[PDB]
Order: structure tokens, then sequence, then C-alpha cells
RNA sequence: CUAAGCCGCCCGGUGGAUGGCUCGGCUCGGGGCGCCGACGAAGGGCGUGGCAAGCUGCGAUAAGCCCCGGCGAGGCGCAGGCAGCCGUCGAACCGGGGAUUCCCGAAUGGGACCUCCCGCGGCUUAUGCCGCACUCCGGGGUUUAUCCC
RNA sequence: CUCGCGGGUGAAGCCGAAGUCCGCUGGAACGCGGCGCCGGAGAGGGUGAUAGCCCCGUAGGCGUAAGCCCGCAGGGUCUC
RNA sequence: ACCGAUAGCGAACUAGUACCGUGAGGGAAAGCUGAAAAGCACCCCGGGAGGGGGGUGAAAAGAGCCUGAAACCGGGCGGCG
RNA sequence: ACCCGAAACCGGUCGAUCUAGCCCGGGGCAGGGUGAAGUCCCUCAACCGAGGGAUGGAGGCCCGCUAGGGGUGCUGAUGUGCAGUUCGCUCCCGUGACCCCGGGCUAGGGGUGAAAGGCCAAUCGAGGCCGGAGAUAGCUGGUUCCCGCCGAAUCAUCCCG
RNA sequence: GUAAGGUCCGGUGGAGCCGCCGGUAUCGCGGAUCCUGCCGGGAGUAGCAGCGUAGUCGGGUGAGAAUCCCGACCGCCGGAGGGGCCAGGGUUCCACGGCAAUGGUCGUCAGCCGUGGGUUAGUCGGUCCUAACCCCGCCCGUAACUCGGCGCGGGGGAAAGGGAAACGGGUUUAUAUUCCCGUACCGCGGGGGUAGGUGCGGCAACGCAAGCCCGGAGGGUGACGCCUCGGGGUAGGCGGACCGGCCGAUGAGGCCGGCUAAGCGUAUAAGCCCGGGGAGUGCCGUAAUGGCGAGAACCGGGUGAAAGCGCGAAUGGCCCCCCCGUUAGGGGGGUUCCGCCGAUCCCUGGGGCCCGUGAAAAGCCCUCCGGGAAUUCCGAUCCCCCGCGACCGUACCGAGAACCGACACAGGUGCCCCUGGGUGAGAAGCCUAAGGCGUGUCGGGGGAAACCCGGCCGAGGGAACUCGGCAAACUGGCCCCGUAACUUCGGGAGAAGGGGUGCCUGCGGGUGCGUAACCCGCAGGUCGCAGUGACUAGGGGGGCCCGACUGUUUAAUAAAAACACAGGUCCCAGCUAGCCCGAAAGGGUUUGUACUGGGGCCGACGCCUGCCCAGUGCCGGUAUGUGAAGCCCGGGUACAACCGGGUGAAGCACCGGUAAACGGCGGGGGUAACUAUAACCCUCUUAAGGUAGCGAAAUUCCUUGUCGGUUAAAUGCCGACCUGCAUGAAUGGCGUAACGAGGUCCCCGCUGUCCCCGGCCGGGGCCCGGCGAAACCUCUGCCUGGCGCGCAUGCCAGGGACC
RNA sequence: GGGGCCAAGGGUGGGGGUGUUCACCCAUUAAAGGGGAACGUGAGCUGGGUUUAGACCGUCGUGAGACAGGUCGGAUGCUA
RNA sequence: AAUAGGCGGCCGUCGAGGGCUCGGGUAGAAGACCCGGUUGAUAGGGCGGGGAUGUAAGCGGGAAGGGUCAACCGACCCGCUUAGUCCGCCGCCCCUAAUCGCCCGAG
């Protein structure tokens, strides 16, 4: 193969043709999951995938539909509760 | 004759140079015209292991929006807030004027002139005792030992810097030797100046043993001060 | 070692390819300087009094 | 060797395009006088200057 | 009428000395002539001939294009060939004046692990043309940025 | 200084005398023997041998655009 | 009153060329047919390269081309063996 | 200064594709064994305790012709070699201070060195190229035609002689 | 002509040359291990072996065939000699036409010669980003620069890091992810609709097409180490059924084919959440660690990978059959299931380790802030359609002939990435399928020797060989019993030592739904000399020296007792420090701050580390003496030079500390004669006289010291004594488990090391046909006794000798 | 047995420590002789000692270092 | 053996004798040497003798056991079987090849 396929951060997977040969085919690793930004738990509602994945699919189908999708439940629920008493 | 391990470290060759590029940066004070009259609050985001420091690193963000790094005390907790000015609280991991500080307290990263960042105490483990204030001059007790007198406005940071004991447990291995020198480029192994050549080292010599007294002068030039540099004695009392 | 075996080792990149103003094929590619003309490191040609190279490219020696 | 600049793939096209024999007609009209130049070369023998 | 072998002469081979020749060197009193370049130099790279590889000459108008003058019938470089073409409306050649003159190169709008690539402002319908390096001098304007002309 | 005029110089270049007579040798006369000529030209070279007279040239003369120089005439400035 | 192709400049010639070294840099060898190509038409042999006849030329000077020395090699002759 | 020969000294430049060191980014190491910390379970007793059974995978750990790396002995083959340091058998490391690759930096009284005066392009007790330079020597070698006439010396004094 | 030489005669040659006088000069060669060119003997000799020993038969082509081509047979590689592809090479790639030269022989062949050709991209790579690092401008230094440099501004820097998008079939002599056909995707721009601007379903996790344009901020992703284990999946492999074909005996059985790309749609696992619920004399769970009122069992749900499934897609590919077959062609069939294993290839989670913390930026997604346009209007991240997409590389080898090493070089680069079946723990060895090759290229002959290299065997003895058991030999895998001194308690250890091992018949057990697969036992029968039968595959033990160990070193005669190492201890330094580079400017340590930076020595671990500061060093003081210039005072000079004196820093003189600083640690008489001989003892003597240990030592000259053990025999080895020529405590002393291609002695076993050598095999040697050198060479080449520059093939006298 | 004469045809061996020649020792034996041949014999072998380049100990030297002082390792070319 | 010998026989003043070629070793690195060559047992082949291993393939029977306690499988054992295989040793038999041909040679 070629030296830059000699790499690790490809995919190699040998794939049998509808003509009988014998092929190599190559794909890039996938990103790893969103997190929280104040805890670092994984996040719900954000699919994974390569930038031309996300750009693929509608906005919608990115993110939940809640304020703040950057954080996990329990953090998004502290801190809508922090505003509100803080603003009283 | 040949130059010494010495002289070729000042030419700055990439053999002695500090690898200053995987580290996480210097640990430096906020400029004096911010704490200067005023006092600011800081919030602990993280607490890391600065590869080259002996002593962990923590990232504080002020109310005015600045990030810092700082040497993290013993005892600093994640999400707790700091304070840096005159009027802060007498807390470990609060900044204040060495003049603000009762004495009998432990400080560390203490500046030498009023707003340079600091420089005494950085060291893992290492603290300094406030002895005594004057309106003229603050004096605290180094780890070495020494008294030193400072300006009533420099600034320390209550506490004790963390990481300590960690000469307690022994390197064991070579190779942990090698990790921990190759971590911030040291030079390592070392050779010995008795088993060079005569063209490589004053002591050098086909026998294995100096051929004149190793206590050498002041006054010598470069390439000639080795072994005990102005001793004013040896061996053991 | 230090012979034959040694030899074997010449198929990195060269250290000298042809220089963009005189012609010869002696330009430092990692450093970026020409060692014939000093392309790359100054403004003007690389002369010097004792080398007859020059000379004899416009046979005046 | 695979991947090549245009200037050096200009350069090995002039050379190869330089190897070649000496014309009949210019061997007969010199009268056996021009038989070879100085530009002959063999591949694995005598190797390219760049 | 001795097999190999040895010395001398003759013939032949191998070789390239000697001799003769010389469009090349070397050295000189005297005489002549002595700078080129941002209006882009010198040095290079690459192309260019019907058959063309090297040298030489030229530059996509590419062993060449135009104009006044000299010569007066051949000419198409070194370079003895094939086929053709150019010339009396004056060629080839020669003195003078013009046109074209790719890329790199002080290289100069910005970059070079390959003499190859990537831009921004005006005009232009579009083709396309011009301007844009740095360190200064004499000036103008404003945004006073040492920014634009 | 030249709206003007005259001259000198200044490229390629042009002119520039006299045997190619008889016999011999020779593949071929520039050679040999005989008879002639020019010459301010018998320096040198080529030409199927070694040539003053076969050719180029040489001794001596001529011409030349641009450019350069000098002068005439006229118009100005300055100095004592 | 210089040299005459191992000389004279390194280069009389497709010479600072071919070629050597990563690189500074280093750097050769190589001139001559004949007045005129008139550069051998045709025949025999050979797979060919070539060989033998026959032609051109005053002379092969035959392109592997002016003269062709010495060393060396093959044959013939004289002497020894 | 009749001709050739030194080791060496000096100036300016050229080299880290070999090799030494360090930095940035990468690829690789069949199979098996042993069994550290840690986490426990069961039985008989109970004032003490004793015995049995598991799990766990650490190590500059072990065996290993995996790959790769190294080079102890035969003082083996070869030794105008396949090779200006190679081949065979035997042997050693083989998860680590490990091996290898692409991009960089350190240049000569200088670099680099787990220190052998080792390595710095077949060159190292001071690299290479050109220049000073045709350097110098009391030391070695060489010095080209013929005839004719005469024809020595290696002994005293002085010289780092 | 004494001669250096001159001149004639015969032949070749085809164009210049000479006598004499007078000048001039790169003016005369056998040597310089001289220089350049050419040519001899060695020689038709060596080499064309060793690490992979490969060819034979029939046919074809051609003038010519061991060497070129086809078929069969026989072989080699087969975790590489196979497949892919970098760097480097640059046409070596393809076809046709050829053999003057090249090819270790030949050649009709070729990586050779000649003539014509060949590399096609919106999707692959460069191009973009940044890393280590580099350059340019200002500035500073330098006499100066093309030289050195900090800080500011700009740029560059990866064809294996990050990074938009394509995959099957077909086509050419040579290109194809690039050409043709089929089916897709990405970026930009445009046209027509729609969602939204102005919309909903869930308690919630969330599900949703869920407004457009400009600017900014935040979050996520890009984005990461090492060791180790569980779960899911896919390539690949195995067994069985069935349909075609071949072989086999048209028996049994064996073998071959039975195939499915991107893209689009589709969802679960772990992990993490979201509602309900309210436990402990505790429940729950994993391979393991573990979780719970800071909310467990348990019942529901949300989000979330690799894959599978459907379309693509059977008109394609594969296999088989038939008709036409003079060339050229045309049609018909099938391509289906079950079970098991299973990756080093993908996805996903635990756990453990760091005095070691294992990149950045471009890009992409989401959210939030301000600003702008929009109502007979604005308008998509949703659906349909249309247009555009630049420049450069693309052939081939990729190496026991296409690279580097002068080569068709047994080296190095690249073994850089990948691997069917059996045996087997195994990517081991051996055999074999696919694929490749007979080009690790000179062939033929032979009891055709001697001898050499590589291999096998050897009666009796068993190290008697030798410096030395060098080399060789013994043992060998697995299972079960068993296992010493010593010890740092971890080890030593696979110590040592003992028994078993094949095949067949039949049962039992573990996990498992399984009579699928793997593994572990039992009983009986039986064969051989031998059952890990080939292959694979430790010999072992006891003392001593040195070094703790793993590791490193003289590339090319030394791998070690040398270096390094963790550990011990000493010295300098509070920062504008200490140490260091430089001509300076500036700089390394330093994005550092005494648990730190720099500089010596010893060198794990255990017990210890005694005396001496007179000397030489270093440090502190320096009352006092000396002590340069400068300054002051007097003399001198119409002014100076010059002379005398005073002040006089550092440094020396002087004083004190300092030995894990350099070093040192002596020497004579007599005794305590309950013999003789030892230190208790008294006299010079220095700074002090060597303490604990060890000692004929890697240190001992005499020396093979003396005594004891080892042997029949001991210049050896071990133990001891001390007379230590000339041991000794961090240039460390003593001891030491484990470790070692280190040196050394012994024991069992073993053997061709030896007594004492003899057989056999393969390759050379030898002969025949080819290519075809080099080292070297004054000419030559028999001896005895002599002379001689003192050891003669060549001289003298003899002797002998055909080539 | 001791001493001597003629006589060189033949024999004059195997082992232990040590690099050893030599010397010492052991068991046999008729005896276990001394020497020359470039201290015979490395284009025949081996490479233990000696005598380079690495390293340790002792002594000497301020030092680089040295020791006819020990000690471990350290290359043997050939086509007549 | 340089005094380079003696004797018997055959040949010459076309020709005695010999070499290559042929089948094989009492021999051998090339040369050389020795036996045989139709005046024949030299080698091959056929047959027989002697020897070396150790009882062939095939068939029939048995076999610890299994199997529907049937058919059938089964390591191994017994009989045909001093077997089978082989012989770089010997004897007999002209069936095959030892043929054809070329060359030197004193006068
Ligand atoms: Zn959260
Ligand atoms: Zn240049």
């Amino acid at each position: 193969m070629k030296p830059m396929y000699r790499s690790r951060s490809w995919r190699r997977k040998y794939v049998r043709t509808p003509g009988g040969r014998v092929v190599i085919h190559f794909e890039r690793k996938k990103p790893k999951i969103a997190h929280c930004a104040m805890c670092g738990r994984p996040l719900n509602g954000i699919p994974r995938g390569r930038p031309v994945e996300m750009r693929k699919l509608p906005k919608t189908k990115k993110r939940p539909e809640r304020p703040m999708p950057h954080l996990c439940p329990r953090c998004m629920r502290k801190v809508m509760k922090e505003q509100i008493r803080a603003q009283l | 004759g040949k130059s010494l391990i010495q002289q070729r470290r000042g030419k700055g060759s990439p053999t002695f140079k500090s690898p200053s590029h995987r580290f996480r940066g210097a640990v430096k004070y906020i400029p004096l015209n911010y704490t200067q009259e005023k006092t600011l609050r800081g919030v602990v985001e993280e607490i890391m292991h600065d590869p080259g420091r002996t002593a962990p690193v923590a990232r504080v963000k002020f109310e005015n929006g600045i990030e810092k790094l700082i040497i993290a005390p013993e005892g600093l907790l994640v999400g707790q807030e700091i304070y840096i000015g005159p009027d802060a609280p007498i807390a470990v991991g609060n900044t204040l004027p060495l003049a603000k500080i009762p004495e009998g307290t432990y400080v560390y990263n203490i500046e030498g002139i009023p707003g340079d960042g600091g420089k005494y105490v950085r060291a893992g483990g290492t603290y300094a005792l406030v002895v005594s204030r004057e309106p003229d001059k603050v004096i605290v007790q180094l780890p070495s030992g020494e008294l030193k007198a400072f300006n009533p406005m420099c600034r320390a940071t209550i506490g004790v810097v963390a990481g300590g004991g960690r000469l307690e447990k022994p390197l064991v291995k070579a190779g942990k030797a090698y990790y921990k020198y190759k971590a911030r480029n040291k030079f390592w192994p070392t050779p010995r100046g008795v088993k060079m050549n005569a063209v490589n080292h004053p002591f050098g010599g086909k026998e294995h043993h100096p051929g004149k007294p190793t206590t050498t002068s002041r006054r010598a030039p470069p390439g000639r001060k080795v072994g005990h540099i102005a001793a004013r004695r040896t061996g053991r009392r | 070692g230090s012979g034959t075996a040694t030899f074997g080792k010449r198929n990195s990149t060269p250290t000298h390819i042809r220089c963009r103003r005189c012609g010869r094929v002696s330009y430092n590619v990692k450093k970026g300087y020409c060692a014939a003309c000093g392309f790359g490191r100054s403004r003007r040609l690389r002369k010097y009094r004792w080398s007859k190279k020059w000379k004899k490219k416009k046979n005046a020696h | 060797a695979r991947n090549k600049p245009l200037a050096k793939k200009l350069r090995l096209a002039k050379a190869l395009k330089q190897n070649r024999r000496v014309p009949v007609w210019v061997i007969v009209k010199t009268n056996r006088r021009v038989l070879t130049h100085p530009k002959r070369r063999y591949w694995r023998r005598t190797k390219l200057k760049e």
C-alpha cells in the first residue's frame, strides 16, 4: 500500500468486488461524542460524524430542542435555577 | 584542549536548550495595576500537571475576564474562589501585599520587587515564613534558611506549594531517571572528569585521580572552575 | 560498517539541488542557500579570489 | 519519483530528447568526420547531472 | 630433407615515432578603444531547422522580420547529403537604423523541497494593458494612519 | 546660440602596371632552356611543383550617410 | 633570432566539453585521402562481416585513408640445433 | 635559484544522506511461562488461631531462528573476495535506557561523546576543498656528446659544532 | 674519422633542404620506486563451486539452438524468491524490425541496437493549516559585511501529522478510482416549490424541515501516552446438503464454480441520561475492580458505533451445455441453504501506571449577543431542476539485473505494508494449495586419483590431546512425583533426581440446546531396538576473583574487571544570583527560583569509614612590612625631560578555619628467659605514626614462601600463617543473594581431542568445448668445500647432469 | 659397582603442575644421552608467552605519565 | 651403463610391426598399463548357482470391543510363504554389440 495508507489514522477493510477482485477500502475515523461544558459527561441528541456527515443533516437533527444544548440536563437545570434565584 | 559540558551549554545548542514548548506556560501574577487599590475575585477551573515545574498548576478565571495560570497551593480545590488584592481575606490561595500578611504566616511566590510577577518560593513543597513587619521592609525566612527583606508592597500567596515529599521515594531505575531528565532536557547520563582524558578535563588522565587539589579559586577563568568552587571547607563535619 | 554498507543509505533527500540563479546543482535544499553563488543568502554573488571556478567559466585565468 | 515537479520533469525531458544518435545524413554530409556527440547517455551507467 | 628453441635478413600484421604542413597558441615598442543595469544588466534554464543530435545563432515573428546605403549573381552556419525553396521588383554578404525578444535572475505585487505557482486595486464590453518590493529625496491630500498619490 | 551657409574629417567601399609566348620533363609548370614587359608596385598569400608580370593584393590615389570639428554671417549675455 | 600537435594557453577539434566529488571544487583525450570522389560499376564465393577477380587514379594514398620508425607477433630464407 | 619528495603551519570557505547528540511528527515487536500489589471465598474452633481454595495481571521479569536489532567462539570459508569489514555454524537482547523512517538544529581548536581520544560522508591526538605555495631540510634520489693535458683529500683551529 | 659523427650506394617517400662565416637557444639521456603512449612473459593459465547444486523428452523457429518458444514430466520458494507501493533511477514501459558491440559461455533472446508509440482526474496526491524550525524588514553591535543578535511586524515550513467530496463493470500492444457505460457525492451560482418570519408533540430525557443577510462572543469537535481485559461485528477458514464439470472403475471418494462496490433508507449494544420507586440481622452486579438516602433493587423510556438488512443488482461477473467451425459467429441453462470456528482487521466500554502527563492551527457543528430587509412581502440546513469547477504528478522497476556501493556487486536502502491447508502453543521447523521461477545463469565427462572445503558413521578406552574439553558430543517438547547450600524472603528453581509418552476398541467429565467445537481423564487390546520415532527440542553440579543488576563502548585485530546507572556525600548561588558563550550587542541554564539550577568524587544492598592542617590548594582576616600608575612636597630645568620624599588598592609577607580538598599515616637497642622467642618497658623523632578490616592478593621481588586438602605424580586451585619489597577505610574497607557470550579450579555424564586412524556423500581439484585476466618479472637459473660487504644458480677447484 | 678403550647399524618412550626451553616429580623401561642444521623447519600449522592501540592493582612522579612488576582481552595475506 | 649391452625371430636394401577407432578392467588425475575383438564367452540378455534382508501384494480366518448385540468397522495376529525384492559375485547358451574405416612406418 501507499505510505499515506500505511498510517494507522486510516481504517482498512478488505472488500470483495462483484467482479471477484479483492480491494482495500480506506476510511477516516469518526469523531468522538460531544461532552458537557461543565461536568464533561456525554451529551444527548448530537450525532457523531465527520464535517461532511454533519453538513448532510438539517439543523434540528444535530442538537436537542431545549435551551443551552451545550450542557447536560442536570447542568442546564442548575444554571436556570441559579439565574432565576439571582434575579430575585 | 577541548570544551567542557558547562562551556558547551552556554552556546544554546539543542543538546542543552530547555524544551519550552511542551510546558503549560510561565506562571506570573496579573499586572500590578489591577491589584493595586482593588481586589479581584477569581474561580479555579482546572488543576493540571506541568511537565517541567515540580509543582502542579491551576487555571484561574477572574471576574474582569482575565484567564491566568498560577502555582497551585496544597489543598486548593477545583471550583473554589480566590482573591487577589489588599482587601483579600487571609486564606490559602489568596494573594496579598506583604504588608497585609500577619507574622508567622506561610507564603510562597513572593515578588522580588513589586510587580515583577513572583520569583521566590516556587518549587514544589516549599514555603517561607513571615517573621517581622515594618513600615519600610518585611522580613521573611526563605526555604534555604536565609532571612530576606522585601518591600512592603511585594505580593505573595498564602499557603504551601503542592507536591511536597517528592524525594521520599527513590527513583530506583536508570530508566526512571532517563524519563525524568528527558522531560526537561537535562544532561543525562553524566561522565566523570577523572575518567576523562587529559585533553578534556583538568582532572583527566590515564590514572583516575585528580592531579591537583579539587578546590578551585573564585578568580579562575572559564574552562577551569571544576570541582569545589571557592569552597569555604570540605569533608564531613 | 563505514564502507559499502554505509553507502547504501544514500536514498534520502539529496543535500544539493539545482539553483535557479547560477544553474548549478549546489542549492542546499534543507538550509535554503546555494553553496556556489550564495543564492538565498546574499543579494551579491559568492566570489572568492582564492577560487578559480568563476574564472574557468569564461576562460579568464 | 512518482511525484515530480514540473521544472524537474522538463529538465529530464530535455535530457531525454538530447540522448540520441547522430543522423546518417549528417555523417554523410561531414564525410565520416562527425560520428558522435558528447551528450550520449546510458541510463544505467552514466547518470544525469541532476 | 631433426622436434622445440636461439640469432640475422626479407615480407605481413599491431602500433603510431619521425618528417613535412598549420584557420591555433605565446610575447611585444607603437597606435586604437574602454564601462552595462529598474526604459530590467551580466550569468543561466527551456525552446527554435523538412529531414537536426552537439556547437554556433536566434526567442512562440525563434540558424530569423523591416528600412536607407555598399557589392553585383548567386545563396540556404560549423557541415562535401536528399528534396525543395529564396534571388534581376537586386538576394546571400557587408556598414547604419528599427521590430520581436519565453522563464529564472539586483528580481521588484506575494511565495518557492525544484527557473514553477498564488493575488489586490484602475481602465477595458471581453480579449487585454497599466500600477502595487525595501531605504530615501523633493511635493500634495487625508483617515494623521507614516495611510494614499 | 545656429532659424542659416561654407569647409575639413568621417562606414561598408572604388580605381590601381607588367607573359599565362615557343621547346623539354612532368598527372598537373610556379621547374629547366629561349624570347619579352612593368616597376612610387621584387611585402605577403592563393592557384594541380618553387610565379614581380594567372588572381587577390602591395607602391600610390579616390569616395563615404549619420556623427564630430572649424569657419562665415547674424542674434545675445557678461567682464575690465 | 618564440612553439610547431606529449610542444604552444587546459582547450588548433561539437573545451572549461566529456567525465569525478553531497559539496566547496577538480578536469581530459582527440589535427592531415586525393589535383579532382574520379569514394571501386559488373562477375564468382560467403548467413553475414568480408574474400577473390575486374575497374579509378601519376601513385591505393581505399575512407580502419600523407610518411609508417622502434618494441611485439606470424611466415619464408641462411647458420646452429 | 640545477630538478623532484615531507610530515606539518596559516587564511577564507564546504559538509550531520555516514555517524554522535537533541527537537517535531510517525511505523513496529508470532507464541508461551512465571505470578507483585489489589479484591476475596470456605471449613473447624473462638480467649488465641489453624488449614484449604480462588481471582488479579506487575516487572528496564524468564524461554523463544516471529519480525527487528547485536556481534562471543570457531581465531571456520573468503582473504588479486560476492564484499576497500561479506558468508556459514554457534551465541546475545528481544515491552524497553527498545528498533526504524520523514521534517529540523549543533561546523573544525569547533560540534558531539553512558568517556573508547570514540564519531563528525571509505579521512580524525584537530575533517574536507581551494589559496599562502614552486613552504622549508644540514636528509634520500637524479643530473644528457667525444678526445687531449695536469691531477687530490678524509689533517689542524673555531662554530648548540 | 681514435671518437662525438660525416658522407655515398640500393629501396620506400612525394616537397622541401643543405655546405661555410658570424650570432643566438626550452641545444645532446639508461636510470630520478621519473612522466605520457604502446607492447611482451605470467597464459589460452586463474576465475566462471561453496550462501537457493535443475533440468529431461517430443515438437517449432532459424544459415546456425544445452541457452529462444509451446506441451508433458521432474524440481525450488511458499510469514517469502509471492501481492502492493515510497524514496531513489528517468524511458529502463509497449509493439515491430535485428545481433557489429554489451550479457561471466552461446544466443534467433534481452533492462542491448534501430524505427515507431505510450502517462487523459471537481472526488487520488500537491495545492490549505500549523509543529520543531527557518527567512525578510525595523532595531542594536561590528572598521565593515554576504557577519552576530534580543524585541516588534510579516512570511514560510509535513506527497506517512490535521485536512470537502466516487464506487462497480468494460476498453488499449502499452493509461486508467483519470477513457466508455451504470449508479453517486462535494463546493459555488441560478430557477420553481415548501418549512419557518406568524408551527407543534412529550412531566422529562427529547422528536421534530423548524425563517434570510452582516459582525462578534462562548461551547463542542478537530485533539492525541503506555499496559491490560470484557462485549459486538466483519474478512478469512472448516464440515454437511443440493445443482453443473473433471478425475476416479460411468465403484467409494477427491477436486473446481455456486459472486455482490460506493451511495441512499433503516437501530440497537455498551456508555450516559430521564420519569416512577423508596431500601440495611442488607440487597444488586462484574472477567476483575465495584454501586447505594449525596437515592439501591425493580417497572417504563431517550440518545447513542462498527455492522446486518432493502434498492443499487443481474441485462453484470463465474461455471456448464448446444448449433454452426473454411474464415468469421449465434444461442440455452444454472448461480441455492444449514452448522461451527474466527482474527494481528473495525466498533465500544472497564481497570491499572507515571518524581515520565503523552502537539498546535486551519476547518466543521451548535448556542448566545448586537445590526439590517420583509406583508397583495421576505425566505431556508427540506424537495425537484439546471450551469460551472483552474494549475502540476500519473509509464515502469520498486530490487540475489531498473536505487546507492566504479558492476546484471551474496552488502545497504525496504521487509516498508499483507498472508490459504496439515502437524503443531506458535508469524517455529517440515510438507503442500494459489502465485512465481528453472536467470541467486557457462555447460559436458568420471569408481577420473592425491589433496581441500561442507556433511554422516565409527570396535575397545574415555580428555591419556591441548596454554585451555577448541571443536564435537550428552541432555532436550509435554504430564506427574520430587527438589539442596545460601538468601536482600522476592529468589535460587525448569536446582538436582525419578517415572510415563505410539496405534486401536470403548466409556466417563467440563462449557455448551446440541450426537456442533475445544479441552481434560479412565479400562482393555496390540506392534517395534527405538512412540516429543521425522521436524522442533536445556547437559548438569560444586569453589574462587571482579563488577550489584537491565544497559553502553574502541564502525574496520580489544565487549571487558572499562563506561553508565539508582543510592551516598561535598561545593557555589536569594535572582541585576551562581556557572557558562561572545569582539560587542546580546544570550544558554530560564515559560526556571533552594523538594531548585550549576560543579566534583564514590557507586545497589549490609556493617563501618580511625589519626594528621607541618607542605601544596581553597576560604576568612589583615594590626604591621613591601607594593604600580595617579596626586602632593622639595631640588633641577627662564619651560620639560630627570632626581629624592609622602599617600599608597589588589597581590604577596603574616594569622585562623578546612582532609567524603591534593596527599601522608616512619625509623634503631633491650627486655616477661616459670628455656628460647615474643610486647609490657626507655631513648632519638615528626603534623601523625596505619585504627576496624583484609593479606604470597588482578597488590609478594626472594617465591614453585611454609603448613593442610585436591592427584600415582600439582610453578595450578582452594583453606590457613603473617616476614604486608610496595594493603587499608568514599582515588572508599570488608561481606554479599540475584545477575554475566568476563578470568579461573574441580566432579558426574559425554564424546574421533587423543591411542590411531579407517570408510561414505555433495562441491572443487582432473579431462573436453567456450569467455578470458591479474599479482609479479635486470638477464638468467644444478651441487660440495672455499674466497668474498663475513649464509653465491652465475666467482675458484672439483662432482653431476640427453631434451 | 668404580674408572677407561673400540664402536654412531638400531633405540632413547608415556604422564602432573607451568606459555615455558630447562629444572622438579610419577609409573614403567635395556636405556629413558648431550648437541648441529639461519638458537633446522610460520609462501607447513598453532598462537599460550613476549612486544602497539583498551583496562585494573602496587610503587615512583606536583602532572602529563612510567615500571627487563604482575593481571584480562587483543589480526597470522599467496593463482608457483 | 657415451665401452649408450646380449640372444632368437620377422622385415628392407611394396613393406615386418604399430597407432586411432570397438567390447571391458588384474589399471588409471591426462598419458600410460592389462584382457577380449567372430582364430569369440569381453559386455549386455536369458537360465541356473551362491548370497543380503526377512515372509511381499491379494484372498480366507481370528481379534480387545462396538454395532438394531444384525449387516458392518476394527490396531494387530495366523495360512498360502525360507516368501517377495534386490545383487558394483560365479557358471552355461553367440540371441545382441565387439563392425566398418582411417593413419604412421625402416628402405
Ligand atoms: Zn453537565
Ligand atoms: Zn547558485
